[PDB]
């Protein structure tokens, strides 16, 4: 007994053997759409197995991606297999499973399915497909190029072909939260430099896959070019154009209402909740502005009762569309005169990408939940602590430099307080965490992880506690890590925060990735009495680690300038046991923890009361 | 829960 009819795997078999491709594609879709919703869990998807599998969940979730796979091959080649436009948009939307059904399972991608469609056999390679003159058959070829495709694709062909399919398979292919592999960085890397001029031509997103924009716009920030977030000025504009053409009219700013004494502050949250990042991070930052300002929250019934308990009153937003929740923001903002619109996380979700891209306040501001600038016109200032910047360039707004201790951090909900430090005398092996999301992971960190594992003079084994690898995701990560670190490395899954710890509190150091380094990595570092080297450059998620470091009293040679510098000083911290124990008792001696969750949270609410006054002396 | 799309 349950709520809603599982999708069922055999269903799908069953239509694609009487060739009832509208069935086929539904339940293969309903499949899709139930994993996206479980982020890649296929608890609740119906299928049959071996009993030999019952007790072992990563050969039950290979299995399941091997039939997956076999069937999508029996449908997809069948040429009576008809593909609406409307049926393309749906898995543009989803191809990031579709990916991992493929890459997940032996057959590591779709380039069999791709063959069958090939109709020249005078070709010059194995790895180009020559398409019949038809739309059915590119959108099959467009719908089943994954970013493990090794076959070959020319961007420039296929815009002149048909710019949505184009548009769409770009969104696609920067959708996955794992981009790590080789053939995946490497098509989004191209992507990032070829897609901005060609998405600026669009009006609307109504033939693209909408739904996926908001990953668009975040995971940008994981390459390595320096004008990687281009793609988010093209996307402002065609999100602006799409919500004017929907008959959206800015707020005419023309009154400055005050609640007890204070002028009104609304704040917009994504994620918000007494364990999440985001609340660590902004929540002190946030009860110390409403001394200076009356505060509005508005969230999703996600957030919970010490999240609502930030703000002198809370709204749920009252379901998924966005115009409504729009409609809703301007009633709030048009009823209490609002001066000051704050989002501390801007990208997470796709209404806070729309809501930065219109007037609804005099002044707009974003925090650095995700550390990234937004290339917007409406958005006035960004809030971020002094020791945390590295240019002022690399953000199209004007920075709000707070000093240092301007954001004191909280504890995680879950965190244990009863932590045994362990520090192991001579290990034989020095234990090395990396706790990353798949984001984060990229082939130049593991070309790094795979030189610093050749040249050290001591073993080392790699232990990655994975955010975002869960169900149909990890087999896929696991192969990509063996693939550079062989026996030397193990790829934990998606864990609960203390299963977490306990693969971090297994190791003897820990390495921040890059180029998107950690944050509350590192409070989980120093929180099990741990240290580690980290890179530093230009972006502020390249330099939240520089400044972590000095704010615990940590020595330079900890942070690296170069690749080259890294894997000296991970080399360095991983040879001398004596030096890294040294390091460690300071940390822990020095109470290291305790210094990052104090500080004078005050500043936010002063420096944003100082701007509205300047602002309402020039009206 | 960490820094990841919806
Ligand atoms: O297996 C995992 C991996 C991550 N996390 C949580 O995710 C947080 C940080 O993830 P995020 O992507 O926000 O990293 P940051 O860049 O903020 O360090 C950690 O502190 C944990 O609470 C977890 O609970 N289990």
């Amino acid at each position: 007994m349950s709520r809603k009819k599982n999708p069922s795997v055999i269903q799908f078999e069953k239509a694609i053997t009487e060739k009832n491709y509208e069935a086929a594609c539904t339940e293969l879709l309903d499949i899709l759409n139930k994993i996206d919703t479980n982020f890649g869990d296929i608890e609740g998807i119906d299928f049959d197995y071996p009993q030999q599998l019952e007790t072992l969940m990563q050969d039950r979730i290979v299995y399941f991606c091997t039939r997956m796979s076999n069937a999508i091959t029996q449908l997809f080649c069948d040429p009576q297999f008809s593909l609406s436009e409307s049926g393309a948009n749906r898995f543009f939307v989803v191809q990031r499973w579709l990916n991992l059904i493929f890459a997940s399972s032996p057959y590591i991608n779709a380039d069999h399915i791709l063959q069958t469609y090939n109709c020249n056999p005078e070709r010059d390679s194995i790895y180009d497909i020559y398409l019949e003159p038809n739309k059915n058959v590119l959108m099959k070829f467009a719908v089943l190029y994954l970013p493990e495709s090794n076959v070959n694709l020319n961007l420039d062909t296929m815009w002149e072909t048909d710019k949505n399919i184009c548009g769409s398979l770009c969104f696609a292919l920067q959708s996955p939260r794992f981009i790590g592999t080789p053939a995946a960085f490497s098509k989004r890397s191209t992507i990032l430099q070829w897609f901005p001029a060609k998405l600026e031509q669009f009006h609307v997103l109504d033939d693209l896959p909408s739904n996926i924009s908001h990953d668009v716009y975040m995971h940008c920030s994981y390459d390595t070019a320096e004008n990687k977030h281009n793609v988010k000025k093209a996307l402002n504009q065609v999100i602006r154009s799409h919500l004017l053409k929907c008959g959206w009219q800015d707020r005419q700013i023309t009154q400055i209402g005050m609640r007890n004494g204070k002028p009104v502050m609304v704040v917009v949250l994504e994620h918000f909740h007494s364990s999440h990042s985001i609340y660590r991070t902004h929540s002190t930052s946030m009860i110390a502005a409403r001394e200076q300002f009356y505060l509005i929250g508005l969230g999703n019934n996600a957030v919970d009762q010490a999240g609502r308990d930030v703000f002198d009153e809370f709204h749920e937003f009252d379901g998924s569309n966005i115009l409504k929740k729009l409609a809703f923001l301007k009633e709030m903002c048009e009823k209490n005169d609002a001066a000051v619109l704050y989002m501390p996380s801007i990208g997470m979700d796709l209404a806070t990408i729309f809501v930065s891209n219109a007037r609804f306040a005099p002044i707009q501001v974003i925090a650095l939940g995700h550390p990234a600038t937004t290339h917007s016109e409406f958005i006035e200032y960004v809030i971020v602590e002094d020791d945390y910047v590295g240019s002022e360039s690399c953000f199209s707004e004007t920075l709000l430099r707070l000093p240092k201790d301007a954001l004191p951090y909280v504890p995680s909900s879950l965190a244990p307080t009863d932590v045994q430090y362990v520090l192991r005398e001579t290990p034989e092996v020095v234990n090395i965490g990396i706790a990353a999301t798949t984001m984060k992971l990229n082939p130049y960190f593991l070309e790094t992880l795979k030189t610093i594992r050749d040249r050290a003079k001591v073993k080392v084994h790699f232990h990655f506690a994975l955010g975002q690898s869960i169900g149909i995701t990890h087999p896929y990560v696991a192969r990509f890590i063996r693939s550079y670190l062989g026996d030397d490395a193990t790829a934990h899954p998606h864990s609960p925060y203390n299963r977490y710890l306990d693969i971090l509190h297994n190791c003897d150091m820990m390495l921040n990735p890059f180029p998107f380094g950690n944050t509350n990595g590192i409070i989980d570092m120093v929180t099990l009495g741990l240290v580690g080297v980290c890179k530093t450059g230009p972006e502020v998620h390249e330099h939240i680690d520089e400044g972590l470091f000095k704010r615990l009293g940590l020595p330079e040679w900890l942070i690296a300038d170069s690749v080259e510098d890294y894997i000296e000083r991970a080399i360095r911290l991983a040879e001398n046991h004596q030096e890294r124990l040294a390091l460690r008792r300071h940390i822990i001696e020095n109470n290291g923890l305790k210094t990052l969750f104090s500080g004078d949270p005050s500043p936010m609410g002063k420096t944003l009361f100082a701007k509205l006054t300047e602002w309402r002396q020039t009206n | 829960f960490g820094n990841w799309t919806t």
